[PDB]
DNA sequence: TTGTCATTTTGCAGGTACTCTTATTCAATATG
RNA sequence: CCUAAGAGUAC
DNA sequence: CATATTTTGCAAAATGACAA
């Protein structure tokens, strides 16, 4: 309610203290609530890629990096206006650090980090690091401590890493 | 002229909501005054030309509302609050119907 | 202080009567409904009268000659008598009469036939009279069958509550009896065939501006009756062995222990 | 990290602009006014999605006034840093204080308390940058840093990020 | 009574 | 909000237009003619706003809905369209 | 239901309510010389079920404390024996309608 | 001008929740530290810093802004202040509910007496509104004199169940002026209970404890009704010859000086009770000057102070004389006279009363010519502009505006224009016991003074002419003209819902003139009759 | 009965001296004076001492009093009626106000 | 182990608008 | 300018 | 010589016993 000035915890992953807007369940616009579903690097940028070509799509009718960037530029120049510099930047943060090429691999990845039944946060996590080895992860993410078996975790980093490509 | 309580009474029988808020604010007295959403109190300190606004107290500087309310509505919350009672006045319900 | 008492009183949009905190004061705004200024004194037929009166008036037999109708009424005066559905719509539209004579004498226990109604069936009937020019001396085009299906047809189309439930159903039949018993009164067959004498379009015209006049009589939601109905008591008030007057409204609101004349009525 | 979330907007129109392009301008007024935005509450604010048919409902008339207050539900992209996460990173400029690095939209400026002793900063090389006894930092050199604490900014955000912990630098 | 004319009482 | 909208299949509503609609739905709607609002319908000559908005209420030409709220805050979105201005 | 003559002693009205759901019902005979429910002032009045209460409420869109309430100290609650939270149907002769019912919950 | 544009979102109040200020809520809003009694500093030009004028809590200047906010008198709402009191004081107008809380709890322990062990205090509890249960909580806890340390077991009085009570003796406590005697049964021992132990066993009183006594954990806690923290309203509550809330102050000041002083150098107990007694005293007749029993603290002049709650109550009060009812721009008055050349709803407004009274009339394609037109013959004539409202918020003057030649009206300003024929009038005769005495009627302006009105329409009015006064109220928006056309106009008022009859008839001499007329005898030649039928407007044209 | 003979009483009264008043608007004063249960007085101590707002119930009687007892209670007012808009000076839910218009886009669109 | 009955104290507010005129703002003793 | 008092107009 | 301070309408709530 109002609480008038409520006190709260500091945000931290090793805590999983997200935030209250932060929860496992949000609302959706429809009325039912929904897994707080968090989007690893190639998945988001391929989610910012399908809203752009979608928006150029809407517009009309009303691989290398080089030139991935040289694309990506294009149809952000064609699709949106200005005062876009966040938008660039995280952009080709996203292409400069692409861990997966198309569609077929990410939903590899998604389905099977889904087949772990871990957190969302964690395994958006798993899938944005590039880790190496299974210590090497636990260290990284404290919040993986006490969660899962040490050799399935080491495992499933591994064809992680197998299904890195360039 | 005095718009008295009798006055109002009768406009409330015609039911013409529009016209009594139009004698009630815009003809006698209209006050835009700011406040926030933790704290309902009017203590928001709003620097306009700056575009600045702060509760002190509350450490909000994004939770901030402008409402239209007469300057006598204003003038009594402030004696309301220098009486010890605190008339917080939020935007928002908090319990259904 | 009457103002201040009902000024948060209104009428919403399931015709209930509430105040600020939602709180239902009347489950339909007036027990009936409609706006007071949409409100007529009118004469219920049935409640008076003497009961051979009563047959005289209303009671129309196809099978005898006691209370027989005359063939030249309507068109086909000579083909109605001796059938039997007619005859079994007649017995029911009397036995209805006659349910709703009983009803209204135990509502008015003085009798009194003259009371305020939203539509006035009296001009209705008149209006279509002088409108479609009624000769009086043909014979009407009208069909019992159709008079009686008629009426029927208007009861069912007086709506004041929309709902689509069995509670809200009973309340709009109890909100709608009373002008339904005077509209059986009025539009009876023999006072249709005989008394006013319409014809089948004029009778189709009486029945449309009587549902539209009802349907416009309804009172609108929003309707701040509260304040109304203190102001039509207080205004009053100013113009004016028992205590009475000013003293006794006072001692009426002010809801008092003793009182100046403490009188007792034994019959 | 990068999140999508269901937000709203509530947008006044002016009697004036109720034309049957209504619906369009109510989508452009949407944009220009929260992409590529920044906020508290929810971090940096980069796309919205699902932009074919974005829910505007009906819009309420301010008695008084004419306009319409349209509350407008979408589904935004946001990148919100958090405490204590690992994310990787380009350097963009180095200083005595510490060093910047480009992380999505945001700056985050690792002081040089937060390094280990032996990377030191070097500003004999041009450009400046910061030199330890196995590897150097400059400029466009991808390293991974740890966030445990974030700043908020007027329209930006600075957080506070560190390459202490063990597997963490450049790759 | 009243006031005027507490209650009663109070 | 989902919840409080009544779905349009049973609305339990009057279908007639009260008194208070009609007043505020001329009173917007003039409001709106004089702040240059597009008019949906032809003018012959009237200049009023007033009588522009009855003129458009007239033929239902207004492109507004009533959301009549019900007591425990749950309402119905009329048009101006279907509603019946008998009065 | 006790039928006493003049009084009852407060130290039995302490004891008055046993064990649930068993519930004693004290009248004085003078009280139930003449029967109110008979005068003309005194409309009709009908128990609602559970049943029937749950509908109520929902066909209003009604809260519990949103009806008109009656007593439970009232003549005619004592005579029918209503319970706290039960709703009596009023059926009264109307003057401006023929029928009109309202609705009273016990207190 | 107006208010200038400000940024945040508009909304509308929709739930007012009330409370107390906690001091820490006090301190924490507080904008400056009030200590020193003086407005003015030694040199009798500036607001003395830490003074009851501070510049940071608004400028009591119209030359100066606001030291806080750098807005004129105009914008800011002005800051509070806060007084640090020296020791803890009664808040008059909690004292009686401070007397049955303290009732209502252990003295020493602090907490409620009666816990749900007793038989009636789970009747207590289970009440839902809190005003109920506090009335049934005091008027069974306050015959409990003792603690009940230990207390006959729920389930059987067989074995005894301890609970947190310390077993003392609660006293019977009376107040005497503005402050609580508490007498001990005698083991009766008489002494006044301090102030700080009350607020000290009010802090130690549970979350639970309190919630069942109405009190809310966020909003009001029982321990803020002892006042630590006075909040010192800014000057626009108090606007300067000072206020007298402002001389209030300065005595609350002075007081809680003088005992500051005297707790500090040490002084007899009597003195540092009378100085405490003085500074209560203040605070309470600040707050509120009419207590029962004690004298009212008098003003410099020799008359009683106006506190707060005497600007709160009454007619004239901010509720009644304020805001229920306030006194509006855009009205006349003056005299009315009949007229039978009047229609029903057309009123009689004299060309001065035209000529003051304005519209705004929105610029538009439709009316920009004879706008434009008005404001060429300007105010000093009917009809004519009086100002031109510039969409920036400027405020043109139609006089001495003449000079700078005309001016160019665009689309989307305002000219404020003379009332003209059929514009729709709210016209009122007081007391206005009903609807009725309050129609709308439309403007027919007339050359003298007079408001003229059609003879049939002075029923609901109630208005004769011998000197009776009305009132005209002009709508300044067009959703207010048009409802007041559609719903307020005088022929929709015809048929009265008062008595489901028409409120208006022919009176006076048309009804004699009627009755004369429609008799028998009565036979009117062709010229008569010719002219007759002329006079009516709808005259269909045949004989 | 009692709400029967209440308007009896409050029928005589007004027709003592041959005027007439509609039945509903005493039939709606004697059901809200009897509407709680028992005969509720228009007085301070009648139907000003229900929970229907404090800024309502101020404005007619113990101004002061009642706002103070608010603001110890931490009573919530919902600002449902008319006394409590008409001191925040907004539009209240009657009459004009008992709705809120809307624009349909749809309709808009499919006019032109 | 429970009713009894019989004196002494408990809070107050008065309709709606509107016009005009008149007086008065602590005096005086006391210290800087 | 505030406050108080008095006189008065229409109810 | 000038600013500062000394007519009206009651039902209960509360009280003092109390009695075995
Ligand atoms: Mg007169
Ligand atoms: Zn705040
Ligand atoms: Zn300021
Ligand atoms: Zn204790």
């Amino acid at each position: 309610r109002r609480r008038l000035k409520k006190v709260e915890e500091e945000e931290n992953a090793a805590t999983l203290q997200l935030g209250q807007e932060f929860q496992l369940k949000q609302i959706n616009h429809q009325g039912e609530e929904e897994e707080l579903i968090a989007l690893n690097l190639s998945e988001a940028r391929l989610v910012i890629k399908e809203a752009l070509v979608e928006r150029r799509r809407a517009f009309k009718r009303s691989e290398t990096r080089e030139k991935e960037l040289e694309s990506i530029d294009v149809l952000l120049e064609q699709t949106t206006g200005g005062n876009n510099k966040d938008l660039k930047n995280t952009m080709q943060y996203l292409t400069n650090f692409s861990r997966f090429r198309d569609q077929e691999t990410v939903g590899a990845v998604i389905q099977l980090l889904k087949s772990t039944g871990l957190h969302p946060f964690e395994v958006a996590q798993l899938g944005s690091l590039a880790c190496d080895t299974a210590d090497e992860a636990k260290t990284l993410i404290p919040s993986l401590n006490n969660k899962i078996s040490d050799d399935e975790l080491e495992r499933i980093l591994k064809e992680l890493s197998n299904l890195e490509t360039l | 002229l005095r718009f008295g309580e009798m006055e109002r009474d009768c406009m409330i029988a015609h039911g013409a909501a529009s016209f009594l808020k139009e004698r009630l604010m815009e003809a006698s007295d209209a006050f835009r005054v700011h406040i926030c959403g933790i704290c309902g109190l009017m203590t928001v300190i709003a620097k306009l030309n700056h575009n600045q606004f702060e509760c002190k107290g509350c450490d909000n500087k994004i939770d901030i509302y402008q409402i239209h309310i007469p300057y006598a509505a204003k003038l009594l919350f402030q004696e309301l609050m220098a009486m010890n009672i605190t008339p917080r006045l939020y935007t928002d319900r908090s319990r259904d119907f | 202080r009457l103002v201040k008492a009902l000024e948060d009183i209104m009428v919403h949009y399931d015709n209930t009567t509430r105040n600020s905190l939602g709180n239902v004061i009347q489950f339909i705004y007036g027990e009936d409904g409609m706006d007071a200024a949409h409100i007529e004194k009118q004469s219920l037929d049935t409640i008076g009268g003497s009961d051979a009166a009563f047959e005289k008036r209303y009671r129309v037999d196809l099978l005898n000659t006691d209370h027989t109708l005359d063939p030249s009424l309507l068109e086909s005066g000579s083909e109605i008598l001796g059938d039997l559905k007619l005859q079994v719509l007649l017995d029911e539209e009397y036995k209805q009469l006659v349910k709703d004579r009983k009803f209204l004498r135990e509502v008015f226990v003085d009798g009194e036939a003259n009371w305020p109604l939203p539509v006035n069936i009296r001009r209705i009937i008149q209006n279509a009279q002088q409108t479609f020019h009624i000769d009086h001396t043909k014979p009407s085009d009208l069909t019992i069958k159709d008079i009686v299906l008629g009426v029927k047809d208007l009861q069912e189309n007086l709506l004041v509550l929309r709902g689509k439930n069995e509670i809200i159903q009973n309340a709009q039949r109890d909100a709608v009896t009373l002008f339904c018993c005077l509209l059986r009164s009025r539009l009876a067959t023999r006072r249709v065939l005989q008394e006013y004498r319409l014809t089948k379009q004029a009778f189709d015209w009486v029945l449309s501006n009587i549902e539209a006049q009802f349907l416009r009589s309804v009172v609108h939601p929003g309707e701040m009756v509260g304040v109304l109905a203190a102001q039509s008591i207080g205004e009053p008030a100013t113009q004016m062995k028992v205590t009475s007057g000013v003293p006794r409204l006072k001692e009426i609101l002010n809801v008092a222990k003793n009182m100046k004349t403490p009188s007792l009525t034994v019959y | 990290m990068f999140f999508i979330k269901d937000l709203s907007l509530n947008i006044t129109l002016h009697p004036s602009f109720f034309g049957p392009r209504m619906k369009q301008y109510l989508k452009t007024k949407l944009l220009e006014e929260v992409e590529g935005s920044c906020t508290g509450k929810f971090g940096y604010i980069l796309c919205v999605l699902d932009y074919d048919n974005i829910d505007i409902q009906r819009g309420r008339i301010l008695p008084t006034d004419g306009s319409a207050e349209f509350n407008v539900k979408y589904r935004a992209v946001v990148f919100k840093p958090f405490k204590g996460e690992v994310v990787d990173g380009t350097v963009v400029s180095c200083s005595q204080h510490g060093f910047e690095v480009q992380v999505g939209p945001m700056k985050v400026f690792v002081t040089k308390h937060l390094m280990p002793q032996d990377l030191t900063f070097n500003a004999g090389s041009n450009p400046p940058s910061y030199q330890s006894s196995e590897d150097v930092i400059t400029i466009k050199s991808r390293i991974r840093v740890k966030i445990e604490g974030c700043i908020s900014q007027v329209s930006s955000i600075h957080a506070i990020g560190s390459i202490k912990e063990d597997y963490l630098g450049a790759i | 009574t009243x006031p005027g004319v507490t209650x009663p009482g109070v | 909000l989902k919840e409080k909208a009544i779905p349009k299949d049973q609305r339990a509503t009057t279908p007639y237009m009260t008194k208070y609609e009609r007043a505020r739905i001329l009173g917007t709607r003039a409001l709106q003619i004089s702040m240059n609002a597009p008019v949906f319908v032809d003018l012959e000559g009237e200049t009023d706003p007033l009588r522009i908005a009855m003129k458009e209420l007239a033929e239902k030409k207004i492109p507004l809905v009533i959301r009549r709220y019900l007591p425990d805050g749950s309402f119905e979105d009329w048009s101006v369209e279907e509603l019946i201005v008998d009065l | 239901i006790f039928v006493y003559q003049n009084n009852i002693t407060p130290s039995a009205m302490k004891l008055v309510p046993s064990i649930p759901p068993a519930t004693i019902e004290t009248f004085n005979e003078a009280a139930l010389v003449v029967n109110i429910t008979h005068h003309e002032l005194v409309p009709k009045h009908i128990r609602l079920s559970s049943d029937e209460k749950r509908e109520l409420l929902k066909r209003y869109r009604l809260k519990e404390s949103q009806l008109p309430r009656i007593q439970r100290a009232d003549p005619v609650a004592l005579y029918l024996g209503l319970k706290r939270g039960e709703v009596v149907k009023i059926i009264r002769k109307s003057e401006t309608s023929g029928r009109y019912a309202s609705y009273r919950i016990c207190m | 001008v107006g208010q200038q544009y400000s940024s945040a979102p508009l909304r509308t109040v929709k739930e007012v929740q009330f409370g107390l200020f906690s001091p820490e809520e006090v301190r924490a809003i507080s904008v400056a530290k009030i200590r020193f009694p003086e407005t003015m500093d030694e040199t009798q030009t500036r607001a003395k810093i830490g003074g009851l004028n501070d510049p940071r809590l608004g400028s009591i200047d119209r030359n100066l802004k606001c030291q806080t906010c750098q807005e004129g008198m105009n914008e800011c709402p002005g800051h509070f202040g806060h007084i640090d009191l020296a020791k803890p004081v009664f808040h008059v107008g909690f004292i009686a509910k401070i007397k049955k809380v303290c009732e209502c709890v252990c003295m020493h322990c602090g907490k409620l007496l009666l816990d749900e062990h007793n038989e009636l205090m789970r009747q207590a509890l289970a009440i839902k509104d809190s005003k109920k249960r506090f009335a049934a909580i005091w008027t069974l806890c306050k015959t409990k004199m003792v603690c009940e340390t230990d207390v006959p077991s729920e389930d059987d009085p067989t074995q005894l169940v301890s609970r947190g009570g310390c077993g003392n003796t609660q006293p019977t406590i009376r107040k005497d002026g503005l402050k609580l005697v508490g007498s001990w049964k005698k083991d009766p021992e008489l002494r006044v209970l301090s102030t700080e132990e009350i607020l000290n066993i009010f802090k130690h009183i549970s979350v639970k404890d309190f919630t069942s006594l109405g009190f809310n954990e966020v909003f009001s806690r029982p321990e803020w009704m002892i006042l630590t923290c006075l909040p010192v309203p800014p000057p626009p509550v108090r606007p300067s010859g000072e206020d007298d809330l402002t001389f209030k102050l300065a005595d609350i000041l002075k007081a809680n000086i003088s005992l500051e002083t005297l707790e500090h150098n040490g002084a007899p107990h009597h003195a540092i009770e009378e100085a405490e007694s003085l500074l209560q005293f203040h605070v309470a007749t600040y707050m509120d000057n009419d207590i029962a029993g004690q004298p009212q603290a008098l003003q410099k002049s020799g008359r009683p102070v106006k506190s707060i709650r005497a600007r709160l109550k009454g007619k004239e009060g901010r509720i009644r004389g304020n805001l229920m009812g306030k006194r509006v721009d855009f009205s006349a008055r003056t005299v009315i006279s009949g007229d039978p050349n009047l229609e029903l709803d057309q009123v009689g407004v004299p060309k001065s009363i035209a000529k003051t009274l304005t519209y705004p009339e929105v610029v538009t394609p439709y009316n920009i010519d004879r706008l434009t037109q008005l404001v060429r013959n300007g105010p000093n004539e009917h009809p004519g502009a009086k100002y031109v409202i510039r969409d920036s918020g400027d405020r043109i003057d139609l006089r001495y505006s003449k000079r700078a030649g005309d001016i160019q009206l665009q689309y989307g300003w305002k000219v404020e224009r003379h009332i003209m024929d059929n514009d729709p009038v709210l016209f009122n005769r007081q007391p206005s016991l009903h609807k009725m005495s309050m129609m709308a009627h439309r403007v027919k302006v007339i050359p003298y003074s007079t408001f003229r009105l059609n003879l049939s329409v002075t029923s609901p009015y109630n208005a004769d002419f011998d000197g009776d006064e009305m009132n005209l109220h002009v709508p300044q928006s067009e959703e207010t003209r048009a409802e007041l056309s559609q719903l307020c106009a005088v022929p929709l008022q015809i048929v009265s819902p008062q008595s489901n009859k028409p409120c208006m008839g022919i009176v006076q001499d048309t009804l004699c003139g009627i009755r004369k007329l429609t008799l028998r005898d009565t036979f009117i030649e062709l010229d008569q009759v010719l002219n007759m039928l002329y006079w009516v407007p709808d005259w269909d044209g045949v004989i | 009965a009692g709400r029967a003979a209440l308007y009896k009483e409050v029928y005589n009264v007004i027709a003592s001296d041959g005027s007439y008043v509609n039945y509903r608007h005493m039939a709606l004063l004697v059901d809200v004076m009897t509407t709680q249960g028992g005969l509720t007085s228009v007085t301070r101590h009648g139907f000003n001492r229900s929970n229907t707002g404090a800024l309502m119930r101020c404005s007619f009687e113990e101004t002061v009093e009642i706002l103070f007892e608010a603001g110890a209670s931490a009573e919530l007012d919902d600002c449902r009626g008319v006394s409590e808009n008409v001191i925040l000076g907004q539009m209240a839910p009657i009459g004009t106000g008992a709705f809120d218009v809307m624009i349909d886009e749809e309709s808009l669109v499919k006019y032109m």
